[PDB]
């Protein structure tokens, strides 16, 4: 079934680099746009980054522009978010789900907090 | 060590060779995963009428292309040269060329914004104009029954699409007058003029039809058939439901509650290809042709010689193995048989050419009549059946193990017991 587990994310110091990985099972991700989301504590999920099923096209948000890198690994069911220059303003649990194929169980999400 | 003992031991070790040479054959045969087909004809009192997509072989009308439309997209739609000027017009009708030249002045012309989707939805052929009388099972039909779809042929229309919440229409009797029966006016005088033969210049008239199940989207560009003006065209359909076998018996994608497609609610061998093309374009240069789903902005006509036709040709020709579309393990398809009758008879020529105010010649060369119906109310079913299952494997192995050496698995267990008891 659709697992889409996310791993590799932990609390980091401010102005630090972290790498987030997700393992999408249950579907052929080869043909699935993959997006990252921020669940702000008490707020709704907000998209962080999106990458095309082919990996050529990368979309970012306002604050994510030129600060985050999204990488998609084919045939390895892994999506890599190359976080850099983190700040406390982005302290939230991170969810990876297909962007356009939204009707799927949402994974637990790895919490990254940029305090120290 | 007598001759009886030696003969019996030799016969046992001879009957044990055949046993293995046959058991390994059966095991290999099972691991080939063979299947066989089962054809059947199930009679039914009701069949859901297929969706009928169709559209004119003319992409869009000539009386609706405007000054603005001819500027942004004049070069694309094969009317203007590279330098925004008309090409050689030696074989040009005087009135047609004058009604185009006044549309190609561009004298102090301030262009307005252009949207390709809006252009197709305006310059494309209108069903309220083409459709002269629709009928379904003898009840009067309407032009509001046809849903607009956009394909590579432009603005096409789908009947009984089953979309927008409308209920799919059933049919209760076979035969000619018990299905869709539409008289169309292909409007041959709206066709774009042909000055010179380009690569894609088309000299044909008539419309193109596709008959498909309501699940899959229309794909007229490859799956359609043409019908010609001045001809009652009977299309006798045949419903055909196909069960396929998933791996390892076959290669098919068992249908789930959701689809494995980013842009389509349900999965189809055609939805897969349209999804592949749309994803490739959107990920490559951030625009989609008018006929693709999604939300990306439509390609401007500049992005068709720089972004659409090149990338699509690249994907089709040499890059063809990006998207492997597994064909669903069951689907209903519609076989068809075409036949023709002349329209209109000399008896009723004047009646039509008075019912429409048009000339008798016009009616002769512009009016066609599709007549789509089920021949008989039954459907063919074509199933793939697993030819050799595990219970059959165990039966065929046991029945010959007990024929050659009379053993069982318990006999093997007893032999292992005895061999252990010796070694102890
Ligand atoms: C697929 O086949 C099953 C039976 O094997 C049938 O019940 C189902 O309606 C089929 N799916 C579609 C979309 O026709
Ligand atoms: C039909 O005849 C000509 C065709 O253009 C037109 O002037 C006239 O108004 C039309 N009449 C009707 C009743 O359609």
């Amino acid at each position: 079934q659709v697992q889409l587990v996310e791993s590799g994310g932990g609390l980091v110091q401010p102005r630090g680099s972290l790498r987030l990985s997700c393992a999408a099972s249950g579907f052929t991700f080869s043909r699935a746009a993959m997006s990252w989301y921020r669940q702000a504590p008490g707020k709704e999920r907000e998209m962080v980054s999106t990458i095309g099923s082919f990996g050529v096209s990368t979309n970012y948000s306002d604050s994510v522009k030129g600060r985050f890198t999204i990488s998609r690994d084919n045939a390895k069911n892994t999506v890599y978010l190359h976080m850099n220059s983190l700040k406390p303003e982005d302290t939230a649990v991170y969810y990876c789900n297909a962007r356009y194929r939204s009707s799927y169980p949402w994974g637990q999400g790895t919490q990254v907090t940029v305090s120290s | 060590l007598s001759l009886k003992r030696a003969l019996w031991a030799l016969c046992f070790l001879g009957s044990l060779a055949v046993l293995l040479c046959v058991c390994t054959e059966r095991v290999q045969y099972y691991f080939h995963y063979h299947h066989v087909t089962k054809l059947d004809e199930v009679a039914a009192s009701q069949l859901t009428f297929p969706a009928v997509t169709f559209c004119n072989l003319n992409e869009f009308r000539f009386s609706q292309v405007s000054k603005n439309d001819l500027y942004h997209a004049g070069e694309l739609l094969a009317l203007l040269n590279n330098r925004y000027e008309i090409p050689d017009t030696q074989m040009a009708d005087e009135k047609q060329l004058e009604i185009l030249q006044d549309k190609a002045n561009f004298r102090s012309f301030k262009p307005k914004p252009f949207n390709m989707r809006e252009f197709y939805d305006r310059a494309g052929h209108d069903i309220r104009d083409m459709l002269l009388s629709c009928h379904f099972r003898g009840e009067v039909c309407s032009a509001e029954d046809f849903k607009v779809v956009f394909t590579r042929y432009g603005k096409c229309y789908t009947f009984n699409s089953g979309r927008d919440g409308r209920p799919r229409l059933k049919t209760m009797k076979g035969g000619t007058g018990n299905g869709l029966e539409i008289m169309l006016d292909i409007q041959q005088d709206e066709y774009l003029p042909v000055w010179g033969e380009t690569d894609e210049t088309s000299f044909e008239a008539g419309i193109k039809v596709q008959i498909h199940s309501q699940d899959e989207p229309p794909f007229i560009d490859q799956l359609g058939f043409g019908v010609a003006p001045g001809f009652q065209t009977f299309v006798a359909c045949q419903e055909q439901r196909l069960i396929y076998l998933p791996p390892p018996w076959g290669t098919c994608k068992a249908v789930t509650m959701d689809s494995d497609l980013d842009f389509f609610d349900s999965y189809s061998i055609t939805a897969c290809r349209i999804d592949c093309e749309t994803r490739y374009l959107v990920e490559n240069c951030n625009c989609r042709m008018v006929h693709m789903p999604g939300d990306a902005p439509y390609c401007t006509p500049e992005q068709y010689k720089e972004c659409a036709d090149p990338a699509l040709d690249f994907l089709v020709e040499k890059d063809q193995e990006y998207c492997v579309c597994e064909m669903p393990c069951n689907l209903t398809r519609y076989g068809k048989e075409l036949s023709m009758v002349k329209i209109p008879s000399k008896a009723s020529a004047k009646y039509l050419a008075k019912k429409y105010n048009k000339s008798e010649q016009y009616i002769g060369e512009n009016i066609l009549v599709l007549d789509i119906f089920f021949e008989v109310l039954n459907y063919e079913t074509i199933e793939q059946k697993k030819a050799y299952e595990i219970a059959g494997l165990l039966g065929d192995i046991g029945g010959q193990m007990g024929l050659f050496i009379g053993a069982s698995i318990l006999t093997v267990l007893e032999l292992f017991d005895y061999a252990y008891e010796v070694i102890k």
